[PDB]
């Protein structure tokens, strides 16, 4: 079993466009919901099911539809996207509600952003800056920083790459990207990372390092005629080889 | 006692969409509320001292009825299954709930009972803390819910939001609510052949509907064989019934038809006269 | 309605600290509760499921309690470490008893323990271009607080902990940058 | 799967007296299933402005329903209730006898 | 007033 998928992770709409986020489980489930996080909102309901064919409003079912034909699949639907539908949307299901078995799973969620204009759309620019003289002789260790500048919406996936391995242990990124005009509403953002590895791994030139950002923007349907790139989804990366200094 | 009942009916019809869900509230024998789901599909008021109330209880209450009809729908899926019938037929599910007071006031009891295709299915225990199956393998779901669980929160229903609701709509509706109307009560002679004629006793513009109607024959201390009607509602809020009893033409005024009725303050006997 | 809130919104504890995550709603007439983990940019994982008959449930240092008649669940993190640093949600059965409502979570910070502090801010050189760089103060402990900028053009990140667990060892960290060249990573910080 | 026939009364509200107003009742009871069709009748002509109680059930699990109108009954006029229902081969009509 | 749960049905 699969349990809880979602299509898409990411996405970029227009206000006034219509959107279908799509739900599916393989557990057999009758029962399935939808919810929306916010910042200091929390988790709320938008719509629910308690069978196919059976559907029932939430907290917040305004400005969404749901159907639910087959046990497997409960669609949302975004009539005539909003600003104020820019959330992360969670779908869950479970075996029951009243019952023991009444564990709840969800689906790894799908970011969206509405936008007035996709003009403010931009892709990240990244750098790695290699790590201190003075850090290596006073610590023996090495640390890395990756920076993502000038992306919007804040829609990254930073990673660090070492020997073309994905690092899972020796690094943190920020808990939330910066705004780089926090006055403008419309301000894109800015995040950085770190990689820390001994002095001896640094100073190994056959090790090589590479900090990824994965990107998501607009889609291959969305309409683009600025004088600029698409700023589709893409992979932005910057690299550094190890040095015996 | 006072009593305040609810009767739930969900009506399956494969291929035409939901199942047709029908509620309506009775506070002793006068109906309050009512919910139709082909009717405005909401809780209405069906007693004028039940208009006056806010948005905010007539959106609880299509609400709390609309979520009913909702699992009414996912259990007459499970009873299909349960009796193994066809996805083409018609079923019925019936729910009936009432809690009732005592002379002081207080909780006296409360009831629950399911019918599926009109025969007892499940019924909650006179504690309210289980269900007896009164069909074979008829449960609370056992793998979906839970028999103490369910059963708890109908007991918390029962004792407490039913018995303060009850004490509400009696003072809303107290002036018709709390008035006792006596039977205005007469006898008719109705010849059906040469050897014999039907006495019926008449009782009309009574409340509540509780009432005896009984035949006697004197100097005989025994009841007659009696053909009783259904109790039947005027329109008004009042009831009707008779009792007839059928007796040999030109021996009429040796029986007497016996009226009670809690608005009567004492057993009222009739005796037709030509 | 069923109403869920969880105190407090946000929580700081040093590691090794017991912590309780507290649960309140308005109906006490609930089949279930559950206790759910959400770590950053994922969805929501179930913890402990408490059925409404049952007082208490237990995995490993987390204990869950349940008091119907009060509306209450505490969920009892004993001798907390980093790791259960993540976002802690309580939901209940609706009204209806139908799906489940959500406390808006509690965000739940395990400061790791730095043992030898050594507190120093340095200067990282663009690999691409010289003339590029970043400042990078480090080493410094778990309680210090990263101070805002209060230049607008001078950013600077919140901290972050990494775990060099090949050497046993951990390290808090910040970034700054400006796009000037009248500004030095010395009292960069404050 | 139980199947009940309506048991039908046909009566008015007030003892009838040809030209003064009053209600024809038609009440519909002890019946299952609940789908059931039923029309007051004037002179073998159904009657328009009918109103019905909303669908309840007794003791037995059984229907019942009050079908009426406002009516002025006369020396000439026959009021009756036709009631259709899955345990009828034919339509069932029962005329207003003003002793019943 | 109505109860705001209905008893969900099984079998067995």
């Amino acid at each position: 079993n699969a349990g809880v998928t979602q299509t898409p992770k990411f996405q970029v709409l227009k206000t006034g466009q219509s959107m279908t986020l799509q739900c599916s489980q393989d557990m057999n489930h009758e029962y399935m919901s939808w919810y929306r996080q916010d910042p200091g909102m929390g988790l709320r309901l938008i719509h629910y099911s308690v069978g196919a064919g059976i559907t029932d409003q939430g907290e917040v079912p305004n400005g969404y539809n749901v159907s639910r034909s087959t046990t497997e699949d409960f669609p949302l639907r975004l009539l005539s996207a909003a600003p104020s539908q820019t959330s992360v949307y969670f779908c869950a299901s479970s075996y029951s509600i009243r019952g023991s078995r009444g564990e709840q799973f969800f689906g790894p969620g799908t970011r969206l952003t509405v936008l007035e204009d996709l003009k403010n759309v931009f892709p990240p620019e990244v750098a790695v800056f290699e790590p201190s003289e003075a850090e290596i002789s006073h610590t023996q260790k090495a640390t890395l920083v990756c920076l993502a500048t000038g992306f919007y919406p804040d829609h990254v996936e930073l990673s660090w790459w070492v020997n073309g391995k994905e690092v899972h242990s020796g690094v943190c990124t920020d808990p939330q990207p910066l705004k780089e005009q926090p006055a403008l509403n419309d301000s894109r953002y800015a995040l950085s990372s770190r990689l820390r590895v001994s002095a001896t791994f640094w100073q190994d030139p056959r090790n090589h390092f590479r900090c990824q950002v994965q990107f998501y923007g607009l889609s291959e349907n969305d309409e683009w005629t600025q004088d600029r790139a698409k700023p589709v989804t893409q992979i932005v990366s910057a690299e550094a080889w190890g040095r015996a200094d | 006692s006072h009593s305040l009942k609810y009767f739930h009916t969900s009506v399956s019809r494969p291929g035409r969409g939901e199942p047709r869900f029908i509620s309506v509230g009775y506070v002793d024998d006068t109906q309050f509320v009512r919910f139709d789901n082909d009717a405005s599909p909401r809780m209405v008021p069906r007693a004028p001292w039940m208009e006056q109330e806010g948005s905010e209880y007539w959106d609880r209450e299509t609400r709390s009825a609309r979520d009913t009809a909702q699992i009414f729908r996912v259990n007459l899926r499970t009873l299909r299954g349960c009796y193994n019938q066809s996805e083409a037929g018609s079923h019925t599910l019936q729910w009936m709930h009432g809690c009732e007071l005592g002379p002081d006031g207080r909780f006296l009891r409360g009831y629950e009972q399911f019918a599926y295709d009109g025969k007892d299915y499940l019924t909650l225990n006179e504690d309210l803390r289980s269900w007896t199956a009164v069909d074979t393998a008829a449960q609370i779901s056992e793998q979906k819910s839970n028999d103490a669980s369910e059963a708890e929160h109908q007991r918390a229903y029962l004792e407490d939001t039913c018995v303060e609701w009850l004490h509400k709509y009696l003072e809303k509706g107290k002036e018709t609510l709390l008035h006792l109307e006596p039977p205005k009560t007469h006898v008719t002679h109705h010849p059906i052949s040469d050897h014999e004629a039907t006495l019926r006793c008449w009782a009309l513009g009574f409340y509540p509907a509780e009432i005896t109607l009984t035949w006697q024959q004197d100097g005989e201390g025994h009841t007659q064989d009696t053909e009783l009607v259904e109790t039947r509602p005027a329109g008004d809020g009042t009831f009707q019934k008779w009792a007839a009893v059928v007796v040999p033409s030109g021996e009429e005024q040796r029986y007497t038809c016996h009226v009670q009725h809690e608005g009567l303050p004492e057993p009222v006997t009739l005796r037709w006269k030509p | 309605a069923q109403e869920v809130t969880q105190i407090p919104a946000a929580l700081s504890v040093p590691e090794g600290e017991n912590l309780v995550l507290n649960c309140s709603f308005t109906d006490s007439a609930i089949y279930n509760l559950q206790w759910f983990r959400q770590d950053p940019g994922k969805g929501l994982t179930s913890l402990l499921l408490i059925q409404s008959s049952q007082r208490e449930q237990t995995s490993g240092r987390l204990n869950a309690s349940l008091d119907k008649s009060s509306g209450r669940s505490t969920l009892y993190i004993a001798a907390s470490q980093p790791g259960d640093s993540a976002t802690y949600l309580c939901a209940v059965t609706n009204q209806a008893g139908t799906a489940l409502i959500f406390g808006k979570g509690t965000t739940l910070s395990v400061s790791s323990n730095i043992q030898n502090p050594d507190p120093a801010v340095y200067q990282l050189r663009d690999s691409k271009s010289s003339d590029k760089s970043v400042c990078l103060f480090t080493d410094f402990d778990s309680q210090t607080n990263v101070s805002q900028s209060k230049d607008s053009d001078v950013y600077i990140t919140d901290k972050c902990v990494l775990d060099m667990r090949s050497m046993d060892f951990k390290s808090n960290s910040a970034v700054a940058w400006s796009n000037k060249s009248d500004f030095a990573c010395a009292n960069a910080f404050n | 799967m139980i199947q009940r026939t309506p048991k039908i009364q046909v009566y008015s509200r007030h003892p009838a007296e040809n030209g003064k107003s009053n209600f024809l009742n038609c009440y519909v009871s002890g019946f299952h299933p609940s789908d059931i069709e039923v029309d007051l009748l004037k002179n073998g002509e159904r009657i328009e402005k009918v109103e019905h109680s909303d669908l309840s059930f007794s003791k037995d699990w059984s229907f019942y329903l009050l079908y009426y109108t406002e009516f002025t009954p006369t020396e000439k006029d026959e009021y009756a209730c036709r009631v259709n229902h899955v345990t009828l081969s034919q339509p069932k009509i029962v005329k207003w006898d003003r002793d019943m | 007033r109505l109860p705001a749960k209905a008893p969900l049905l099984g079998c067995g």
